[PDB]
């Protein structure tokens, strides 16, 4: 197919893209010793879907009015290879002067003349922070549908980025507000050992600290499994997982980090747990391929509840059969994608859940659009054509808006981000294949449909700490932070001396006590 | 202006000397800095002395092109600066291998995630980098970061030395504080992580509030402040150790006086360890006792007699003037740029010759360096570091002598710590203040854990009948032979009749 050709098109505005459209076997990564350019290596279907949803987008606009009535919109879609020095170079390409080959390092953003009016952004977090590092300079406006890493929302270091998915502390909110409904004041926090997990656990533990959940323990899991060192960290993990005595375990990890984890755990027979997920998980690219999920003990966690794209696959489907046709290509960026036929990407790929991400990148298009229609200042028919927007003119209208995607308005706030409603799913194992089932619904207020809840036997599963002690005992601190107590019964023959952590006091010789009495007694 | 100096080939150099998004902000709104003054003027006293050396480029003129930058808040447009050649100008292409920017290398920022930025930046050319103050140690990642080296230690180190003074001292039972910052967690996980090896165990760790000192704090910060202290005054461990920015530390430290709290140790990271703003505040010695890890000095000899479009002049500095243990690394720097030219070039005594370089070769030329410097040895371990010591400061208010008095020092090389001296403790006889979470077992007690530290027990006597070697087993007693039989709590067995 000469599919790779449909990646640019001509417009009075340009609307840049960054995707996922191809990747490298991991022998590619040592390190860099001479500046030479970087193969395509290996083909990647999700990207050629994201781009795909950016086309039908724009496609989309150019038919309907309402929308830049009387301009004509393009596209310029470039890979990331996941790697930052190829996003570096198509970065810097969006950047420069039309017709030149080159950038001009002037000192403030008003000399600069891009090619581009905005960037639909990369894929992962790490490109995001880069890219919007680079790109905040220029203000350049930024639409990522993927990135949820909540450093992002820091309108200091990223004036010019947006999201149309919400940040990871929304749905660590949630997961809180779960924790708090079900009185599961004791659990136990772990994330993986990147950054995505790193500030999960960040922003989990000032979550929690406030509401008085008190974490048992804070811990890291690591993403490989190629080092004795890592066999130990698992096993020391659970480790701690059992001695605190925890029954519910908050697990804000990446997939394959997970998949680590509870094969080892299978591995070494856990007991099962209640496990509350993350998107990135409970999404699973990886975890639900393993033999013995069942007895992991129990999986819940929020999903998004976004709108959906009936017509994308017949879209996918059309476009491929016309880049098939010669008669058709008589009217690169990823060498590889040219090798896929319809066969490659068949209906059963699209039909599982990628809706989330694919759905995004129609509403990042959208947002855009509606912006410049903004800028504009559009009528019915007709626009302020004498001049010539540029990308940080669009930037001040982009924050005050809201914008249609199909039957859905969204708008960005203060921090760009978007406000989306979750579903509250939970795996169930009745079936004879795991199934996420929805048991409620998260908006800011946490509903759940309590009299579906598939709990393993007629009862709740609870882990609990005492906030404080009775008066006949003695205190004893816990936690990873001195948050709450375990009791200490005072035995008949010792005196709680103090209201206080300090040790019961072995009973004077001339005198008694019975239990939990507080003092000394005459024998008599 | 002094910002620049032509020649033959020049370095790039980047320092703070200063503290509506369509508003572009400006150095000049803030205060000066008199930290980065001073390193901008050891690069300086570096590169011409290297141009009055005759040995080191005869012939060839070092020149500089210094630009400041305000931490994060502007580090793109110095990049492409330094970046461009023909008519500032910078070509977009697939490979870099034949071009040529304005300048060989780069002294690069002090904060590690300006670190990142630029080399992120730079990564695409293979521009050297060489950084002074970043300590993280996750820029050691060379698939990462491949043109970054640095002339200081990183965190591994200085949290080394941290634990192997808990070690000798042999304390057991530590608290950390923290700050919200990338680098307060980064820290205290990387202690977390040092300590479980060794046998410490951390009581509790905590967060402070990202507070600022001139500025007024809200009754919820003030409460969430009194409740760490009073988390910090139950606990029986009273080593203390904190991972915070020293700006943030002045509320802290009043609310901790506020509440007449006393008799702890308190153990600084290099961000504060050597701060006189902190210092200064009279009554912290009545708190116990401060020690500080921090990069040892190395005195350069000629420095005092030499010292006393956009961002390139700021005249403020001097009158403000009128960074001693981070000068020898930006010195340092600039010498290793100045080896590893002089080697790419191919130079020897007055006899160079002025070859045209691209900075990719120079790269490769700066790993390759190995020369002794002011008498210490620098070169780069394969992850880019340079093995400058570390050392231990005790924090005197006796005006008569230096603010901060060292008591040890540590050699990453061989990676322990050495040369202690007399420290002078808070406690009643100048005995060795200990926090052990339990007191030790007597002979014939056996160990009893309690919760999940490990160093939480209680100690309990064997029963006739059953006796503990200690060479053997701790946690459980064992029985006699079939006709012996023991004194209760003891470590031996006798013979029946």
């Amino acid at each position: 197919l000469c599919l790779s050709q449909q990646f640019k098109a001509q417009g009075d505005y340009i609307l840049g893209g960054l995707f996922p459209l191809g990747s490298t076997e991991e022998a590619t990564l040592n390190q860099r010793t001479q500046p030479n350019s970087i193969p395509c290596n290996r083909f990647s279907p999700l990207g050629l879907f994201l781009a795909m949803a950016m086309k039908m987008a724009v496609e989309e606009i150019n038919n309907g009015s309402a929308l830049l009535p009387g301009l004509r919109l393009g596209y310029d879609l470039f890979d990331t290879c996941s790697e930052p020095v190829v996003t570096m170079k198509s970065s810097l390409m969006f950047l420069a002067k039309v017709g030149s080959q080159s950038i001009a390092a002037y000192c403030n953003y008003t000399q600069y003349q891009p090619r581009v009016l905005a960037v639909i952004g990369p894929h992962s977090s790490e490109l995001a922070l880069i890219t919007g590092k680079f790109f905040s300079f220029f203000l350049m406006p930024q639409v990522s549908y993927s990135a949820s890493m909540d450093r992002l929302s820091d309108r200091e270091t990223f004036p010019s980025f947006f999201r149309t998915v919400p940040s990871d502390r929304v749905q660590l909110q949630a997961v809180v507000t779960l924790l708090q409904n079900f009185s599961w004041n004791w659990v136990a926090a772990l994330g993986s050992d990147d950054d995505y997990g790193r500030e999960g656990l960040s922003i989990f533990s000032s979550l929690a600290n406030a509401r008085g959940i008190c974490i048992a323990h804070e811990g890291l899991v690591p993403q490989h499994d190629t080092s004795g060192q890592q066999l130990g960290k698992v096993l020391d993990v659970l480790r701690q997982v059992n001695q605190s005595k925890v029954q519910v375990v908050v697990l804000f990890a990446s997939a394959r980090a997970v998949y680590s984890l509870f094969s080892y755990s299978i591995h070494h027979g856990l007991s099962p747990k209640v496990w509350v997920a993350s998107e990135s998980w409970l999404t699973s690219d990886l975890v639900m391929t393993l033999p013995n999920i069942a007895r992991v003990g129990t999986v819940l966690g929020f999903l998004q509840r976004g709108a959906l794209l009936p017509e994308f696959s017949h879209y996918v489907e059309t476009h491929l059969a016309l880049a098939a046709d010669p008669a058709f290509c008589a009217s690169q960026r990823c060498p590889r994608c040219d090798d896929i036929m319809l066969q490659n990407l068949s209906s059963g790929l699209l039909q599982n859940l990628l809706h989330h991400q694919i759905f995004a990148t129609y509403a990042a298009v959208y947002s855009v659009a509606q912006a410049l229609h903004n800028t504009l200042q559009c009528n019915v028919s007709h626009c302020h054509v004498s001049e010539h927007v540029l990308p940080w003119q669009l930037l001040e209208n982009m924050y005050n808006m809201s914008f249609h995607a199909r039957d859905l308005t969204l708008q960005f706030d203060a921090e760009g981000n978007v406000d989306m409603e979750y579903d509250l799913k939970m795996w169930v194992w009745q079936s004879p294949t795991p199934v996420l089932h929805t048991v409620g619904t998260f908006n800011g207020t946490l509903q759940l449909q309590q009299s579906k809840m598939y709990w393993p036997g007629n009862q709740v599963p609870v882990s609990q700490c005492s906030r404080q002690c009775k008066d006949g005992q003695v205190r004893r601190v816990k936690g990873f932070h001195s948050c709450c107590y375990d009791c200490v019964d005072c035995k008949a023959g010792s005196y709680r001396k103090h209201p206080d952590d300090f040790t019961c006091t072995p009973c004077n010789q001339d005198q008694w006590s019975p239990e939990k009495s507080t003092a000394c007694l005459p024998r008599r | 202006s002094d910002f620049y100096l032509p020649g033959d080939y020049l370095l790039g150099g980047l320092f703070s000397l200063h503290a509506n998004f369509l508003q572009v902000p400006m150095c000049k709104e803030y205060e000066v800095k008199v930290i980065g003054y001073n390193l901008m003027q050891a690069m300086r006293f570096a590169v011409e002395e290297i141009n009055n050396d005759s040995s080191l480029l005869p012939g060839v003129l070092l020149g500089y092109e210094i630009v400041d930058v305000c931490y994060i808040s502007n580090n793109v447009q110095p990049v492409l600066y330094f970046l461009a050649h023909e008519d500032n100008l910078l070509p977009i292409q697939e490979d870099y291998s034949n071009y040529s920017s304005r300048v060989v290398a780069v002294i690069g920022p002090d904060n590690s995630e300006s670190v990142m930025t630029v080399a992120n930046f730079l990564s695409l050319f293979l521009l050297p980098q060489i950084t002074y103050s970043a300590i993280s140690d996750e820029l050691r990642d060379k698939v990462r970061f491949p043109a970054l080296l640095r002339t200081t230690p990183s965190a591994d180190h200085h949290i080394e030395a941290m634990v192997q003074l808990m070690l000798h001292f042999r304390w057991n039972w530590i608290i950390v504080l923290v700050s919200n910052d990338t680098y307060g967690r980064d820290n205290g996980q990387l202690l977390g992580e040092r300590v479980a090896r060794r046998g410490i165990c951390i009581a509790f760790q905590e967060t402070l509030p990202t507070l600022q000192p001139n500025q007024n704090m809200t009754s919820e910060e003030r409460q969430r402040l009194v409740t760490i202290v009073d988390k910090l005054q139950q606990s029986t461990a009273r080593v203390v150790v904190v991972f915070s920015p020293d700006l943030t530390l002045y509320h802290f430290f009043n609310e901790v006086l506020r509440q007449n709290f006393t008799g702890a140790v308190w153990i600084a990271s290099e961000s504060w360890a050597i701060d006189p703003v902190l210092h200064n505040l009279t009554e912290l010695r009545h708190l116990g006792t401060f020690l500080g890890i921090t990069i040892q000095s190395v005195p350069i000899p000629g420095f005092s007699e030499f010292r006393e479009t956009c961002n390139q002049e700021c005249d403020n500095c001097l009158n403000a003037t009128l960074g001693e243990r981070v000068v020898y690394s930006v010195y340092s720097a600039v010498y290793a740029v100045a080896h590893a030219l002089h080697s790419l070039l191919g130079c020897d005594k007055s006899t160079c010759t002025k070859r045209v370089v691209y900075p990719w070769q120079l790269l490769e030329e700066i790993w390759k360096v190995n020369f002794t410097l002011l008498d210490h040895q620098i070169f780069f371990d394969p992850q880019g570091d340079v093995a400058l010591h570390l050392e231990i400061v005790q924090w005197q208010w006796d005006r008569s002598q230096n603010p901060f008095q060292s008591v040890a020092s540590y050699y990453p090389l061989q990676r322990q710590l050495k040369n202690i001296q007399d420290i002078s403790w808070h406690t009643i006889n100048n005995t060795i203040p200990m926090s052990m979470c339990s007191k030790r077992c007597q002979s014939g007690q056996k160990k009893k854990p309690v919760g999940i530290h490990v160093c939480c027990f209680e100690c309990i006597d064997c029963l006739p009948g059953t006796f503990l070697n200690h060479t053997e087993d701790e946690y459980e007693c064992q029985a006699c032979p079939n006709n012996e039989w023991s004194y209760q709590s003891e470590t031996s067995c006798f013979k029946r009749q």
